[PDB]
C-alpha cells in the first residue's frame, strides 16, 4: 500500500520492528496519528496504547509507558520509557537511593542458584585442615 | 567491557560532557524536526534518556 | 594425620570440588543470555545519540 518503517525500541529491549500503514498514540497534545509521509516532529508521548497497523492490515496494541516519539524522511521510532516517568516519580526514586545509602543495609539479589551454592560451598571449604594437611609453601 | 568469554576490562568511560563524536555531529540534511515545546525542552530529556541508557548498558 | 580423618578430609574437598564445577556450569548457561540483553540494550541508546548529534546541532 503506502508504507512506512516503525521502530518501538525500549532502553531494554526491541519491541517492534517492520513495515506498518499507521500508528494512533496519545500525544502529549492529544489523539496524534501519524500516517505515510508526515512531516519530521520531535514529541513526547505519554503513558497508555498505542495502536499500530502493520503492513497487510495486521493490527497490534501495545501499552507504553510514554516516551519520545521521532518521526524522520522514511522513518519514524518510538523511543519508549520502561516505567512512567516524571520529575515527581523521579526525586522519589532519587531521595530512596540517596536513603539507601545513608544506611549500610542488606537487600537479596534474585540468584539463588549462587545463594545455596555458595553456602554448601562456603560450609564445605569450612574447618578443613587441609592446607596443614599437606605441605603447602605461602 | 566484554571483550570474549576469557577477556574482561575494567573501564572508566566519560558521560556527560557529552564527549565528541564526529560521526554522529559532522554530518547534516536539509530538514528538521517541528519540536512541540522548544527542542531545548527535549534537547534536555533527550540528553538525561541518553546518560542513563549509557548508566545501563 | 590418622587414616580415618584424613578420608573425611578428602572426602571434604571432593565435594567442594564437585560445587564449584557445577557454578561453573551453571554461570556457562545464564553466559548466553546475559551477551542477548547486552546487545537488545544498543538500538534505544545508538538512535537517541544520533537524534541528540543532529538537533544538538543548533
Amino acid at each position: 500500500a503506502m508504507t512506512y518503517h516503525l521502530d518501538v525500541v525500549s532502553a531494554e529491549q526491541q519491541m517492534f520492528s517492520g513495515l506498518v500503514e499507521k500508528i494512533q498514540v496519545t500525544g502529549s497534545e492529544g489523539e496524534l496519528g501519524i500516517y505515510p509521509g508526515h512531516a519530521p516532529l520531535l514529541t513526547a508521548i505519554k503513558p497508555g496504547m498505542i495502536r499500530i497497523v502493520k503492513q497487510h492490515g495486521h493490527e497490534e496494541f501495545i501499552y507504553l509507558s510514554g516516551g519520545i516519539l521521532e518521526v524522520q524522511p522514511g522513518n519514524v521510532t518510538v523511543l519508549a520509557d520502561t516505567a512512567i516517568r516524571g520529575q515527581d516519580l523521579d526525586e522519589a526514586r532519587a531521595m530512596e537511593a540517596k536513603r539507601k545509602a545513608e544506611e549500610h543495609i542488606s537487600s537479596s539479589h534474585g540468584d539463588v542458584d549462587y545463594a545455596q551454592a555458595s553456602a554448601e560451598l562456603a560450609k564445605a571449604i569450612a574447618q578443613l585442615r587441609v592446607i596443614e594437611l599437606t605441605k603447602k609453601a605461602m | 567491557k566484554f571483550i570474549n568469554t576469557m577477556s574482561q576490562v575494567p573501564t572508566i568511560s566519560q558521560l556527560l560532557p557529552l564527549p565528541a563524536s564526529d560521526d554522529d555531529d559532522l554530518k547534516h540534511k536539509s530538514w528538521d524536526y517541528l519540536y512541540e515545546p522548544d527542542p531545548k525542552a527535549l534537547l534536555d530529556t533527550l540528553l538525561r534518556r541518553y546518560v542513563e541508557s549509557q548508566v545501563y548498558q | 594425620a590418622g587414616a580415618k580423618e584424613i578420608r573425611s578430609k578428602i572426602a571434604s574437598v571432593q565435594n567442594t570440588q564437585k560445587i564449584t564445577k557445577a557454578m561453573e556450569m551453571v554461570a556457562a548457561s545464564k553466559m548466553r543470555k546475559s551477551q542477548d540483553r547486552m546487545a537488545a540494550s544498543r538500538p534505544y541508546a545508538e538512535t537517541m545519540r544520533k537524534v541528540i548529534g543532529h538537533l544538538a546541532h543548533g
